[PDB]
RNA sequence: GAGAGGA
DNA sequence: CGCTCTGCTCCTTCTCCTTTCCTCT
DNA sequence: CAGGAGAAGGAGCAGAGCG
């Protein structure tokens, strides 16, 4: 009976979300785990995530073979590729109301073997090209822009909610109806 | 039913079509002729169009379809395309010009019989009872029969015991590539087999390659979490790892590297193995992306399937199913090769206008239209040859079918309405497999559970029953957008972990998505098929051994009509048949006010359907509106069939074609190979329903004999008969052959 | 039979998501992820009923009765930003659960 | 028993479907001594008397244990013991690739220990555990089942799926002067030609009975002997 | 497809099977049949 | 084995290391684990039914 | 155009698979008659019933019987049609026997027939194979230019 | 026949409620079969010799049966009193859909009258589901011909 | 040549 | 005492058959 | 287009003898 509304702000751009495959919920009821994460990599015109997350070398790091096979390697390459998908909206609730935003993005993190490819490529050294095939090639002709990471924020949130319902945007000719019709 | 789609409406429906569609379609396709020289000068085919020279404002005038028989002409339209030629001063410039004669199906959009009632009929010669739908070519009636076959881009897996080997194969078809992506089990272990690969590439390797490169999501997109599934499966997990540990770059290598196919321009072996699973491995699905994440789960559900044939056999669909088959009529065959036809007569076009051209100095453009109307003829003759012999000759699929065609029945009318809404069954001869050749229970209503060749062709040719309309391709595109807003998470949102936790909805074949409460979608889709939002042929159904909520729309399913029943009751509630009694309400406000409904043979696996009003328990979501519609035309001939034995009534469906009588009310102004006529012809005392949808008490093909059974005379003991003197005086059994004799005096060359 | 399990596992859910709405209304860093109909129909409330029923609105009275996306889990989920091509991916935290909301008749 | 037993019969294929061992009891009066033959006549898996299968690692060794309940060989009153678990299991390793050391620690828990060539212990002891569970412990390796049935006037007799005629003739507990089995060719191989002879008329003659038809029995004579 | 001699001598439709074990042959004819009571048998 | 090492999720293997130790690790992992004899049991329960005696 | 008459050996069927070739044409006066004169023009054996179960051909005898008595075409379809009970109601208000067996006299002794005899009306169809397209005999003529046979 | 539909349909809950002592060589499910099969072949026999001993003197098929012209008692029974059970294959009507044979009858239905039973003789009418399984049969034979 | 009865 | 032929035995991948004809068209 | 059954080469081990 009692009203609990929610309003959808602006898009602020864009704003994507991450999905570890890999990384699990933890197995008791305070799931608040969350790894260090840095050196993060962006790529435009392709849409590609790669996330850097160090492994702690005090608990089962194999110091030996990780040198012997692959470079100075301690953290996991984890890549993904943005895939668009309409009406995913993320909420977050800062009053008795909900705050919506448009996604317009996620991405699937799984791992990624980069100095397997290295090493093999070490190794080894000693016309439309039209489909996906182009695309890939783009995916590894010009990529890696350099991106930062900042834990904890609050300018988003302000800029979110700064709407204030000052544009309720109520107006709509259709009907139930129209809108069943028009789908 | 019958008065707004008659019983050959799908050769029909299908011609129509395709005049409408798969001409623009074609020419919008090969819609541009380039060169290597003279950048400037491009050919646009703008449109095309049958039998309409431009505007005109009247179709263009057509020979007769009886004086086409009887001159032994070829019954065709022209074929009026728009042109756009460049030329050196950069002027473009418009034509409409004839590129050739197509074939005319009767009684279709072009033929002059659309819509003339007993008058226009009379005065060109024509039957007003004739059935058509088929071509007179050559002066000769030729019929395209329907062509079942199993469902493209559908999964279909086989338990060969006798081996203990199982498969998953898709026979993938494309408007350019078909192709079968097996996917055995050998060593216990799953494998995936290709025409275009080398031999048996391990599984985990392919899943790999195509994202899902975990190695966990693999046990949790294949086996879920039954325990009994992971060590079936876990044999062949550790393949990606004894010969040597994959990435998805390493596992794209491998599989290039055993690639058979050749490549026409220099490509990277990983280059080239990207491509084989980009489009080589399924022609169905194309991922012109950066994400594979569709066909991995698709090569993934593929394995999950075989998975669970391993665990236990019976788990395996039947390939004779009907749900498992489709029905290709004239229009699609006829668009096949329409096609093949125009992409030649383009490449000799362009060879001929880069010959013509290639002078260095004073290549002049005008009449650059001449060798168009010089290979006009070629495109014509292929088309009425292919159609004539019933070979079909194809090359970019590299398919060659024979028989195709066949000369229209003219013996009795009921033979050449039989031979029209004919079924060919793809199998060869089926030498010893009585699985083709049985009655499947899945067919009621959709086949005539009676009428068959006897003899070598007894279970392989069918008809098709009264109530019974052919599907065609509605739409793709606007139902993945209905199915997000019904709610469903898309593919790119769902864990493996949880994605073998509730049912998957896959649309055509490939998996969408999951979604929870898989009871609500459905009866909100069908729902929003009934209130006629979307096309009346897209069926949704649910698949609970494998958790899955299938939407099939491509065409080529067989659909029924049924009556929708609410809780407890019907839906016609004794007032819209007053009203379809009275002339309104033509079976189309019956659709669109949701009263019936289409169900094909696999949608009716969800349903529960009564037989009669008085048997509806309030449990059934269906109800026949007669149970008699489950025999085809011939079978309408026999006198209360639900008496007799079961062979009886084949064998009448077999004997009623070539039994003399009335062919047509044309028959003494026609000039055929051989009719058999009767001089007095009557109508049957005991009628049935059906002979009077199908005219059959008009054109009858016999006579009522005051039969006495009796043992008489000794001259008649193994079905032997005493016909009655002084009754064939009378004029009893008699009948007449005419036979035609034809003489052609050819000009020979000297 | 399907029908009963359905609408007892539609109220369940029905109450889980309102308890859940009711706790994350604390605002550390949690989000929750809703699925929508395409085209915008054009806000609305999420208007809860008696007995544990939600329903929402749109602009125009549309009362899109469906809640209750997959419970899915073990798929640590995060959100992010981009800001300009600048200095940007600033994580705006982890989600909690989804919905999904779905037109009826 | 219809047109293809004949064909099988004609062309004397090497392979039957169904081939039927039917095997006389010395003594059938009880159903004890009916079931004591039949565990020897069957092909017993380890399966069925293995109760679980571990695979165990150790600090540099590691093998499979696999412990036989004793309680299901009583109830199945087996003949065998731990010892001819263990022989069986090297004899039938010609399927497997080796096995040379068998020990037993308390309450019959065999242990096999693999020992070496990277990846090749955990490969090789993997497709070892794998392949564990299927080894015929008891009977004979070529019968699909075996069942006691009851013939008219109290006797009883043990029908079995396969081809192992010389072995059911030679194990005892049945009467080897009374045991035939449907494969022409079998008998041929096991009791000489004439056997064979007598064979091939015997089951044209209930084949062509078993379907009511009148064919004289010296066409099927001369058809023997022109077979053989 | 060229008739090779080992064409015009396998086959059901061989020199072996429709020429030499089993031919068409000279006064013989083929009808309906019908019966006749009266006829004596032989 | 049937194990899947975390960040990595590859199957576990068991592998010769040094001094003929068997380490159980994950290629193409950053990952280890010194063993303990791995006394967890990688025990199958074999599905036997049920059986009647008569001796 | 050819007028053919239907010869002895022509093939007739019955609308139920009971095909049959004509044995015997046999004139008016050596049939048997009823009460009205009526002779029959077909007179099929009773042994192709009782192994092939064709009791919709008896029906089928009875409900035209009853319909041209009534001056109706009456409607023999799948599951349902005209009711066997009507058409016997209707065959005995005209004074005929309830199941269609009239009671007739033999055409050449001319006393009654010891059992009465299924009669009425059935919709017989003559078929395409008829003994005149079919008859076919050789002497010597045309031998194959290859193998020297006819 | 109701006795026997009776005795079937408690045969058939026995066997889904709870379970039915397995025949020594087969097993659940194919006792079940076998149980049925016999059952519906018992009281079709029994039915059709009550039909053949009340038919009355005179009787057309029954001469041409007891001088054996044509046709057996088998025949006559079918014909008046009921064609019981129509085996395909050797078994009953195999599932032409899902856990069903036609669309007609519940899922998971192994009842009589539902996997190839027809009560109904050929003078009395069938039934559409009876039909089709009669059709099914026919042309099973017809295709073994060939 | 290959499309289909037919027994 | 390993080493190196023979020899045997699988194992796989290959080849030759599927009524009668009896018509028409 | 399926089904059945042989003949012919690789291929992996026992077995024998040996310098
Ligand atoms: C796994 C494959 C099974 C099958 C191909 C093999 C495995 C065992 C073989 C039989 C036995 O050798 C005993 C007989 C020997 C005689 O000489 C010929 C017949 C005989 C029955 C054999 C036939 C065939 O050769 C069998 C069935
Ligand atoms: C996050 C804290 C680290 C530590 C407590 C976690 C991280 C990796 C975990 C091991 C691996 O999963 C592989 C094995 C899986 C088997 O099922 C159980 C044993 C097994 C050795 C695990 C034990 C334990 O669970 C470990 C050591
Ligand atoms: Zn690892």
């Amino acid at each position: 009976i009692e009203e609990f509304p929610l309003k959808i702000s602006g898009e602020e751009e864009s704003l994507h979300v991450f999905q570890y495959a890999n990384r699990p919920r933890l197995v008791g009821r305070k799931p608040a785990e969350h790894p260090f994460i840095s050196a993060a990599r962006y790529k435009p015109k392709s849409h590609l995530w790669e996330i850097d997350i160090p492994l702690d070398e005090q608990a089962f790091y194999n110091k030996d073979k990780a040198e012997s096979e692959w470079n100075g390697v301690n953290v996991q390459t984890l890549k993904g590729v943005g895939v668009e998908n309409n009406g995913q909206y993320a909420a977050f609730v800062k009053d008795m109301q909900v705050y919506l935003v448009p996604i317009e993005r996620v991405a699937q993190l799984k791992p990624f073997f980069k100095y397997i490819d290295d090493a093999n490529v070490t190794r080894k050294q000693e016309n439309r090209l039209t489909g996906s095939l182009l695309a890939h090639k783009v995916a590894d002709e010009e990529a890696n822009i350099e991106l930062t990471w900042a834990e904890g924020t609050f300018e988003q949130f302000k800029d979110t909610i700064v709407k204030e319902a000052e544009d309720k945007t109520l107006v709509a000719l259709e009907k139930q109806e129209d809108y069943i019709d028009n789908l | 039913f019958l008065k707004v789609k008659g019983l050959v409406k799908q050769h029909l429906d299908s011609f129509n079509y395709f005049v409408d569609t798969d001409l623009k379609k074609i020419i919008k396709a090969n819609q541009l002729i380039l060169s290597d020289v003279d950048p400037e000068f491009y050919l646009k085919y703008v449109d095309i169009r049958v039998g309409k020279k431009s505007s005109s404002s009247t179709k263009d005038y057509l020979t007769p379809p009886h004086e086409c028989r009887l001159r032994d002409m070829t019954y065709s339209a022209p074929i009026y395309v728009d042109i756009e030629y460049t030329r050196g001063r950069n002027i473009i410039m418009h034509k409409d010009v004839e590129i050739g004669r197509m074939p005319i199906m009767l009684r279709s959009n072009k033929c002059i019989l659309y819509d003339a009632d007993e008058s226009k009929m009379a005065k060109l010669n024509e039957c007003p009872l004739d059935p058509g739908g088929y071509f007179i070519v050559n002066g000769t009636e030729k019929v395209i029969l329907v062509q079942e076959q199993l469902s493209k881009n559908r999964i279909i897996v086989e338990a060969d015991e006798k081996k203990g080997i199982v498969q998953a194969s898709v026979t993938s078809s494309t408007h350019e590539r078909k192709s079968k992506t097996y996917v055995i089990t050998k060593n216990g272990k799953i494998y995936l087999k290709h025409n275009s690969i080398a031999e048996e590439i391990p599984i985990a390797i392919v899943l790999k390659a195509c994202g899902i490169l975990s190695d966990l999501e693999i046990m949790q997109l294949v086996c879920g979490n039954d325990s009994s599934y992971q060590d079936i499966f876990a044999v062949n997990l550790e393949e990606s790892s004894k010969l040597d540990i994959y990435t998805q770059q390493q596992a794209l290598e491998y599989i290039g590297a055993k690639v058979k196919t050749m490549r026409r321009q220099k490509l990277t072996i990983l280059q080239e193995g990207i491509e084989a699973i980009a489009t080589t491995v399924i022609a169905h699905l194309t991922v012109e992306a950066l994400d594979f994440r569709e066909k991995a789960l698709y090569i993934a559900m593929m394995t999950r399937r075989v998975v669970m044939a391993m665990y236990n056999p019976k788990m395996i669909d039947d390939r004779d199913y009907v749900g498992n088959k489709r029905l290709e009529l004239a229009g699609q065959l006829i668009s096949l090769l329409f096609e093949d036809l125009f992409k030649k007569f383009n490449n000799d076009f362009k060879l001929s206008i880069d010959k013509v051209l290639k002078k260095p100095n004073r290549a002049m453009e005008y009449d650059a239209l001449l060798s168009i109307n010089v290979h006009s003829n070629n495109i014509t003759s292929g088309l009425n040859r292919a159609i004539s012999t019933g070979n079909w000759s194809l090359k970019r699929f590299k398919m060659e079918r024979a028989g195709v065609t066949h000369v229209l029945s003219r013996l009795s009318y009921i033979s050449a309405l039989g031979m029209m809404t004919r079924i060919s069954s793809q199998f060869e001869k089926s030498r010893k497999v009585s699985g083709p050749r049985a009655l499947q229970p899945s067919q009621f209503g959709m086949l005539c559970t009676a009428d068959t060749p006897e003899g070598e062709a007894c279970g392989l040719v069918k008809n098709l029953a009264l109530m019974t309309h052919i599907t065609t391709d509605d739409e793709e595109e606007p139902i993945k957008k209905l199915c997000y807003v019904l709610g469903v998470e898309d593919i790119t949102l769902i864990d493996s972990a949880s994605l073998h936790l509730n049912y998957g909805v896959y649309l055509n074949g490939t998996l969408i998505g999951s979604i929870r409460f898989p009871t609500k979608f459905v009866t909100q889709f069908r729902h929003l098929r009934r209130t006629g939002k979307v096309s009346e042929f897209i069926s949704i159904y649910s698949n609970s051994h494998q958790m899955a909520v299938h939407i099939a729309t491509d065409g080529g399913r067989i659909c029924r009509p049924l009556i929708i029943v609410s809780d407890g009751q019907s839906r016609v509630k004794d007032i819209h048949l007053r009203k379809l009694l009275d002339g309104e309400l033509d079976f189309d406000d019956f659709l669109k006010l949701g009263l019936v409904e289409y169900l094909d043979v696999n949608e009716e696996n969800d349903s529960y359907i009564a037989l009669y009003e008085k048997d509806i328990v309030p449990s059934m979501t269906h109800l026949e509106i007669e149970p008699f519609t489950i025999l085809g035309a011939v079978a309408g001939l026999i006198p209360y069939p639900h008496h007799n034995q079961s062979p009886r009534n084949t064998y009448q469906c077999a004997m009623g074609k070539q039994a003399i009588g009335a062919i047509a009310y044309n028959q003494f102004k026609r000039i055929d190979t051989l009719l058999y006529l009767m001089t007095y012809p009557q109508q049957p005392m005991v009628k049935t329903k059906t002979i009077e949808l199908i005219d059959y008490d008009k054109l009858p093909a016999g006579q009522n004999a005051t039969v006495a059974v009796m043992s008489y005379s000794g001259y008649d003991i193994e079905d032997a008969l005493v016909l009655n003197k002084s009754s064939i005086d009378r004029g009893f059994g008699r009948c007449e052959t005419r036979r035609k004799t034809t003489t052609v005096l050819k000009r020979y060359a000297n | 039979k399907e029908a009963a399990a359905e609408l007892e596992l539609l109220n369940a859910d029905h109450q889980h998501i309102l308890r859940k709405l009711k706790k994350m209304n604390n605002k550390p860093e949690r989000f929750m992820v809703f699925q929508l109909p395409t085209r915008l129909p054009a806000v609305g409330s999420i208007r809860v009923h008696k007995s544990g029923k939600l329903s929402v609105k749109i602009g125009n009275v549309v009362m899109d009765i469906g809640k209750g996306a997959e419970t899915t889990f073990l798929q640590d989920v995060i959100a992010l930003s981009i800001a300009d091509d600048a200095s940007s991916a600033e994580l705006l935290g982890r989600v909690d659960g989804k919905i999904v909301v779905t037109p009826q008749i | 028993l219809g047109v293809p037993r004949i064909k099988e019969i004609i062309n004397a294929s090497k392979v039957i479907s169904t081939p039927i061992i039917n095997a006389v009891l010395v003594n059938d009066n009880d159903e004890r001594a009916a079931r004591v033959v039949k565990g020897r006549v069957e092909k017993t898996l380890l399966s069925d008397v293995a109760f679980y299968v571990q695979d165990v690692y150790k600090d540099n060794l590691s093998f499979i244990q696999v412990r036989i309940d004793l309680g299901t060989i009583d109830k199945l009153q087996l003949e065998l013991t731990i010892e001819d678990i263990a022989v069986a299991i090297t004899r039938a390793s010609k399927l497997k690739i080796q096995a040379s050391d068998v020990n037993i620690i308390g309450k019959d828990r065999i242990a096999i220990n693999v020992f070496p060539s990277e990846n090749d212990v955990f490969y090789r002891m993997q497709q070892l555990r794998r392949a564990l569970p299927d080894v015929v412990v008891k009977g004979l390796p070529d019968i699909s089942r075996a069942v006691i049935n009851i013939r008219d006037d109290g006797k009883r007799e043990l029908l079995v799926e396969g081809y192992g005629l010389r072995d059911v003739m030679c194990t005892d507990g049945v009467i080897g002067s009374r045991t035939t089995t449907n494969h022409v060719l079998e008998v041929f191989s096991v009791l000489g030609i004439e056997a064979a002879r007598y064979s091939i008329i015997r089951e044209i003659n209930y084949t062509m009975s078993n379907h009511g038809m009148s064919v004289d029995p010296r066409h099927i004579q001369l058809l023997g002997d022109v077979m053989t | 497809p060229i008739r090779g001699f080992c064409q015009r001598l396998k086959g059901k439709q061989g020199r072996f099977r429709g020429n030499l074990s089993g031919k068409r042959v000279d006064f013989s004819g083929r009808t309906v049949i019908s019966p006749d009571p009266n006829l004596s048998i032989d | 084995m049937l194990s899947f090492c975390p960040s990595c999720n590859n199957m576990l293997l068991i592998t010769s290391g040094d001094s003929g130790v068997y380490t159980l690790a994950c290629r193409s992992c950053p990952y280890e684990f010194p063993i303990e004899g791995i006394e967890i049991y990688d025990r199958k329960k074999l599905p036997r039914k049920e059986v009647d005696d008569v001796l | 155009r050819q007028n053919r008459r239907p010869e002895l050996g022509d093939k007739f069927s019955s609308r139920h698979g009971q095909k049959g070739v004509c044995g015997i044409i046999v004139k008016q006066e050596d049939m048997p008659f009823n009460d009205q004169g009526i002779v029959p023009d077909i007179i099929m054996n009773p042994h192709g019933f009782p192994s092939r179960m064709t009791v919709g051909k008896m029906i089928e005898l009875i409900s035209g019987k009853a319909g041209v008595l009534n001056g109706t075409l009456e409607y023999g379809t799948c599951f349902g049609g005209s009711k066997l009970e009507d058409m016997s109601k209707i065959l005995v208000d005209q004074g005929f026997n309830y199941s269609g067996k009239d009671m007739l006299y033999s055409g050449i002794t001319g006393e009654c027939l010891q059992a009465y005899i299924f009669f009425g009306p059935i919709y017989y169809q003559k078929l395409k194979h008829m003994v005149l397209d079919k008859m076919h005999a050789r002497a010597r003529g045309p031998r194959a230019v290859l193998t020297r046979q006819p | 026949v109701e006795i026997a539909y009776h005795k079937c349909d408690e045969l058939i809950t026995l066997f889904n409620k709870g379970e039915l002592e397995t025949q020594p060589g087969c097993n659940e499910e194919q006792t079940l079969e076998a149980k049925i099969g016999g059952l519906l072949s018992k009281v079709r026999e029994e039915v059709g010799d009550v039909c053949i001993n009340e038919l009355d003197n005179w009787n057309a098929p029954l001469i041409m049966a007891t001088c054996g012209s044509k046709g057996s008692t088998l025949n006559v029974s079918q014909m008046v009193a009921v064609v019981g059970q129509q085996i395909i294959s050797g078994n009953r009507v195999p599932d032409g859909f899902q856990d069903r044979s036609l669309p007609h009858f519940p899922k998971n239905s192994k009842t009589p009258q539902s996997k190839g039973f027809v009560r109904n003789s050929f003078f009395s009418g069938l039934s559409p589901p009876e039909f089709l399984f009669h059709a099914i049969s026919g042309r099973e034979g017809l295709v073994d011909t060939a």
